[PDB]
């Protein structure tokens, strides 16, 4: 016989700084979460491929 | 006062003043046989000031 295992995570972004945070050089504007979610999205694709 | 919009949760101030040197020094006395003499040294000055 043979049977899987299940391994699953999450991540959460609360209010503060989601808007309240930009660039450290320069003034921004408020979007540099969109940056910073899309490489977390792609950490957690190499966290299974770890896996 | 009306209203406006920034998209940014800080709001800086920052202000340069310049003092510059005042066109003073009126003109040294001569006569037609001579030679002149130099003028003499101004000063100017730069300020900034953050809110």
């Amino acid at each position: 016989t043979w049977s899987p295992l299940a391994f699953k995570e999450s991540r959460v972004w609360d209010e503060k700084e989601i808007l309240y945070l930009g660039r450290l050089a320069d003034e921004v504007q408020a979007g540099v979460i969109n940056e910073q979610i899309a490489e977390s999205l792609t950490w957690l694709m190499a966290r299974m491929r770890n896996r | 006062f009306p209203e406006d919009s920034t998209f940014a949760s800080e709001l800086e101030l920052y202000l340069l003043r310049t003092q510059d040197a005042e066109q003073t020094g009126m003109t040294f006395v001569h006569q037609v046989g001579s030679t002149s003499l130099p003028v003499e040294a101004r000063v100017a000055k730069v300020d900034l000031a953050k809110a």
